RNA sequence: GAAAUUGUUGAAAGGGAAGGGCAUUUGAUCAGACA
RNA sequence: GGAAUACUGCCAGCUGGGACUGAGGACUGCGACGUAAGUCAAGGAUGCUGGCAUAAUGGUUAUAUGCCGCCCGUCUUGAAA
RNA sequence: AGAACUGGCGAUGCGGGAUGAACCGAACGUAGAGUUAAGGUGCCGGAAUACACGCUCAUCAGACACCACAAAAGGUGUUAG
RNA sequence: GCCCUGAAAAUGGAUGGCGCUCAAGCGUGUUACCUAUACUCUACCGUCAGGGUUGAUAUGAUGCCCUGACGAGUAGGCAGGCGUGGAGGUCAGUGACGAAGCCUAGACCGUAAGGUCGGGUCGAACGGCCUCUAGUGCAGAUCUUGGUGGUAGUAGCAAAUA
RNA sequence: UUUGCUCCACACAAUAUAGAUGGAUACGAAUAAGGCGUCCUUGUGGCGUCGCUGAACCAUAGCAGGCUAGCAACGGUGCAC
């Protein structure tokens, strides 16, 4: 068909933070179509990949990926907390991420 | 080719540089403890440089260990190189800086027979 | 109030200790009223505290209660030879309550999982805070902290 | 969802709409606001006019060209309220404001597009009946806005063209609905009805 | 101060050798839980008799449940409250289905209209008005009209999404 | 936050080893350390502790 | 034949200072084992 | 007159999803399941599988981004002054 | 300006009160996970444009302890008694 | 009770800001949620206390090992270590096939004081370890001596007729 | 200033991403009121019907989508004129 998407669209909001102190180790992720902490239990443990482009080609490709996973929920509006092997850069606040359907429990 | 060890963990890899060593040329980067009455670094305000303390000490299992897993032992000739003949899995010989070029050839040849690793085998190497 | 807290072995926040109710001990509780929350424990609360957070004071050391041998070795002369005998002397105040209670290291609890349930803790339980005598309601609070 | 969201500013509250838009910008959404002269502010006309005159007297004493700038246009009035809810002095804040567009009326690039509304900021759904409110277009003219007649003249022309488009579209929808109803009562329609479609 | 329950508290003085088996005193208390009800019992008893908690005891405490929780009733309440300067008496009428659900309305009204907290309000008596025309407050009598009927104009519907694609309507 | 009832990291205040560097004296300490550990006799513990005393604490007899 | 200071070449950043701490993106550069 | 349910409490009742941790290094102890030999979730992780073997991970360094960060020394109850 | 009791600042960072030596919470070895305190959850700003009963419309409204001020006397504004 | 009158100060102005009117205001009630170097659990570092272990043929009894708790700090106190000039002893130590010194957003070890290596320049002496000794460690003192900047190709180089 | 400058189609190299991954799907006005359908004497008209959220509508099957045979309609859709 004209659509080949096997992931759920998401947005990187910000790091976990207080009023004036932030923690880059934990990033807040907003999942489209979720507006309830109970509805966010489905996506716990799902893999998150941030995909970006670079000018230089390394391993036969000019596309690089940062991997992560969903750990827990955050707030009453369906926001979840995600942790990555390397923390996402601060310039990606508002960038699109990919949340895959594996590991699967259906 | 050393003894098995747990993964080495560095608690603070960043160098502890003296405060305002980058502000004035007369202040060296060698660490010095701030002892002023109003010093912000001494009073440990948020956003200032961290100071050395005993909490940063490394694990005794992997202390003094090189990334290859061997300890570094300085050698200057054949006689002190032979002290590691029975400890090739724990120590790695390193040739001193003042050894002449011709004497380094003898040490490297002797170390190959005994199976002792050398950390600087390309010093003063006329290639 | 500081000295009384030390006499009850309450040196860090969220520490617990069983106290036998007498005329002398009631006056102690009144002095430290603003700083502590106390009530009447049940059998279920006592059993879970000992099994999960039970540590004994043996030769000035904190030793986990992981086997009945240590109880026998330190409380055999008082007729206690099992962890349930230790629980029995607590729920039912026996002749050897003082020795059994002093054997247990003061309990080290965490913050409640569901919270304290009030916006401001440092008010009396009657007025809507945390400290005071909340009687049987303490069992709900202790289990959250344990 | 849409790559660009176009919001009709008519019948909205300035403060509540600005808060909604400011949050969308920081999340990576692009927002376009049209008909900024039809925005509403709670409170009577005289109250908001007096508040603006208080803002007018705030300027740098030794040089008036360095102090606060008192923009008069309704689009700029909404922009000022929106900029105060975004940390515009950071690189991240500047990026968010680059995703925002505010216009008076509906300019030709967006006249043939779909406009949405925000139920949170709607005046009819928020203010109690009988309360007083101020239209932003009328207030701006009172403080020195000089393009209220041209906006009204062009907006009236736009409605005439859009009404003609709707009449043609309405007739086409009527024809399609008649054909769809005729095609019902068949086996395919019955099977779709069993599965909810 | 919370969701209200009605507790019957019966107390007594400590028996002595001179007068064994002293008299029993009872009073209804509105409280959030059992702990507050017993404390309020001694608060009111110390204003009536020479007795306090140390020299007295609680004989029995029982919760009072409404006999007919699902029947609309008219309640008249007498209260004594302290303002910022002086003490005032007050009579108000509340229409509800239970005493516990009518006392909570009273505390909301007193706090909203007179800025009176829980600590400065005494409930003198709560009674049910049995016969019509004994109601003397017009804001209650208007709901006692035969065949009551009123609409709900200007309905506002909550929205789950930020954006809406049509102009809403307030019909109902 | 701990409300200490006493001083922390306080040393015992008694000598554990002799202050002197006499090799023969340290041999006697090693000998009686073994005895005081594997004989449970009060005499051995007294002699071991007395070997640590200073000159003014060991008057001539 | 050191530092302050200066010239040329090369790389980088710069909207009313510069410098610093934590984390990561990018560019350049580098050690370790191939058993 | 006979039930139901709400509220509170107990279970040494069962069971699903997610996250962090793997310290120790022959055996010894307390137990469980078995007629037995043995086995085990019982004094701290093992089994299986894939790709790559190099700047890919990582280190250093420059820059960019989010948050934070006032100039040291000194006298002083009090110093960014 | 000078005394009594206690707790603090000086000698002290950390979260909160925008901002502050003393107030609130709480005192500190280097890290990881969980739960909270005081204070908060429209946007800046991490967290309900939550739910519930009322009151208030100010041509100088009001908005949170220490704390950054307001009175006597009045109103057929409105509400309750 | 809330609101209004009473209620007048000087650069432009601050419920922290925007802004908010069945509030995002005031009184009160019930839940959910956010986050401290605080609390619970684990790892690692150090300190303190209490213990185990001399039996050769394998190296430290100031050694190895087990258990528990603890860690803020000015004036000040004590302890364990790093570095410099010189001295006694030792390694039959390094060295014109290149000592020392200096340069080096190159590599490694230590919590740190510091140590070591590669490359470049350079030309004659120097280091490890156990001990002895002192004119032994600098950022300040309107410190001493010497050298060099921004200001700056700036002020200025205009009395006495040409 | 050694055939430069400019538009067009693709041939190849380098450059960067504030962040495509089925479709930004078009009346106006009122809200103590309107949308759509129908009739008439065309009105501030009569009748019917809808709302209570886009949870919609369109689109969507094939080597990220190949090579061929046939049937029914004369539709639907892409590109270049
Ligand atoms: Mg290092
Ligand atoms: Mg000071
Ligand atoms: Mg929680
Ligand atoms: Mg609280
Ligand atoms: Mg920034
Ligand atoms: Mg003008
Ligand atoms: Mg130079
Ligand atoms: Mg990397
Ligand atoms: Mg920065
Ligand atoms: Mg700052
Ligand atoms: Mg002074
Ligand atoms: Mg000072
Ligand atoms: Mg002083
Ligand atoms: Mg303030
Ligand atoms: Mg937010
Ligand atoms: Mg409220
Ligand atoms: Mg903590
Ligand atoms: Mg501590
Ligand atoms: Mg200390
Ligand atoms: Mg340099
Ligand atoms: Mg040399
Ligand atoms: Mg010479
Ligand atoms: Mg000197
Ligand atoms: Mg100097
Ligand atoms: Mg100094
Ligand atoms: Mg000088
Ligand atoms: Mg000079
Ligand atoms: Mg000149
Ligand atoms: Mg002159």
């Amino acid at each position: 068909a004209e659509s080949h998407r096997l992931y759920v669209k998401g947005k990187h909001l910000s790091y976990q933070r207080s009023k004036r102190v932030n923690n880059p180790n934990v990033s807040l992720i907003k999942i489209e179509g979720v507006a309830t902490p109970q509805d966010a239990q489905f996506y716990l443990g799902k893999r998150i990949a941030y995909v970006y482009r670079a000018s230089k080609e390394v391993r036969g490709s000019k596309i690089r990926v940062m991997w992560g996973k969903v750990t827990r929920t955050h707030g009453n509006s369906g926001v979840v907390r995600a942790t990555f092997r390397n923390n996402l850069p601060a310039k990606t606040f508002g960038a699109s991420v990919r949340i895959f359907l594996y590991p699967s429990n259906i | 080719a050393s003894l098995p060890h747990p993964k080495i963990v560095k608690k603070h890899t960043k160098k502890f540089k003296r405060h305002h060593s980058d502000r004035y040329h007369r202040v060296a980067e060698n660490w010095r403890k701030q002892k002023g009455i109003d010093s912000v670094v001494r009073r440990r305000f948020r956003g200032n440089i961290s100071q050395p303390k005993i909490g940063y000490g490394s694990n005794k299992k992997t202390k003094f260990l090189s990334p290859s897993g061997h300890k570094t032992f300085l050698v200057a000739n054949v006689k002190d190189l032979e002290t590691l003949t029975m400890h090739t899995k724990t120590y790695a010989a390193e040739i001193a800086h003042n050894i002449s070029a011709k004497n380094r050839v003898v040490i490297l040849a002797r170390a190959k027979a005994l199976g002792i690793k050398v950390t600087n085998p390309k010093g003063r190497l006329a290639l | 109030p500081r000295k009384v807290l030390q006499l009850l072995r309450l040196t860090r926040i969220n520490s617990g200790t069983f106290v036998k109710v007498t005329k002398a001990t009631l006056e102690l509780l009144k002095l430290i009223e603003p700083y502590v929350a106390y009530g009447y424990p049940s059998y279920s609360t006592i059993r879970q505290l000992v099994y999960k957070r039970g540590f004994g004071k043996i030769n000035k050391q904190r030793v986990p209660l992981s086997d009945n041998a240590i109880i026998e070795a330190n409380l055999g002369k008082y007729g206690i030879l099992s962890i349930d005998d230790l629980i029995h002397e607590i729920i039912t105040v026996g002749p050897h309550f003082k020795q059994a209670n002093n054997f247990l290291w003061p309990f080290k609890l965490s913050n409640p999982s569901g919270g304290w349930g009030v916006p401001r803790k440092f008010k009396h339980f009657i007025q809507g805070g945390s400290f005071g005598n909340r009687e049987e309601f303490i069992n709900k609070l202790v289990k959250s902290m344990n | 969802v849409e790559p660009v969201v176009v919001i009709d500013g008519k019948g909205h509250l300035v403060g509540r709409l600005a808060s909604v838009v400011a949050k969308q910008l920081l999340n990576g959404q692009k927002i376009v606001v049209v008909r900024a002269e039809e925005l509403n502010i709670s409170g009577e006309f005289f109250r908001n006019k007096l508040k603006y005159h208080d803002f007018l007297r705030k300027a740098t004493a030794f040089n008036k060209t360095r102090g606060p700038f008192h923009f008069r246009a309704p689009s700029r009035i909404f922009y000022k309220a929106l900029r105060g809810m975004v940390s515009h002095k950071t690189a991240r804040g500047k990026a968010a404001l680059e995703r925002l567009k505010v216009f008076e009326g509906i300019p030709p690039p967006y006249d043939k597009k779909k406009r949405v509304v925000v139920p949170q900021a709607l005046r009819v759904l928020r203010l109690k009946p009988g309360r007083k409110y101020t239209t932003l277009g009328k207030l701006s003219t009172s403080v020195g806005w000089k393009y209220e007649d041209v906006v009204a003249k062009l907006e009236a022309k736009r409605k005439v063209s859009s009404a003609e488009y709707y009449a043609k579209k309405r007739a086409f929808t009527k024809k399609v609905a008649s054909a769809n109803a005729t095609a019902a009562e068949s086996d395919v329609a019955k099977q779709l009805a069993a599965l909810g479609y | 101060m919370a969701h209200f329950k009605e507790y019957q508290v019966i107390g007594r003085r400590l028996p002595t050798e001179s007068v064994p088996e002293p008299k029993l005193f009872r009073m209804r208390i509105f409280a959030s839980n059992e702990v507050i009800a017993k404390s309020r019992y001694w608060y009111f008893l110390q204003k009536l008799h020479k007795v306090k908690k140390a020299s007295g005891e609680i004989v029995s405490i029982n919760q009072i449940n409404e006999a007919h929780p699902t029947k609309v009733k008219n309640f008249g309440v007498w209260v004594r409250y302290d303002s910022r300067s002086g003490t005032h008496n007050m009579y108000k009428e509340i229409r509800d289905v239970s005493r516990v659900a009518a006392v909570e309305t009273l505390y909301q009204d007193m706090a909203a209209r007179h800025r009176a907290r829980f600590r400065s309000i005494h409930i003198l008596k709560v009674a049910e008005i049995e016969k019509t025309a004994d109601v003397k407050r017009q804001y209650v009598k208007q709901f006692l009209t035969k065949d009551l009927k009123f609409p709900l104009p200007h309905r506002v519907q909550k929205s789950t999404k930020t954006f809406s694609y049509k102009r809403p309507s307030t019909f109902y | 936050g701990i409300d200490h009832t006493s001083k922390q990291h306080k040393r015992s205040g008694h000598r554990t080893a002799p202050k002197s560097d006499n090799v023969y004296l340290k041999l006697l300490v090693k000998l009686y350390t073994f005895l005081a550990r594997r004989t449970d006799a009060p005499f051995n513990k007294v002699v071991l502790k007395a070997l640590f005393l200073s000159k003014i604490n060991r008057p001539p007899v």
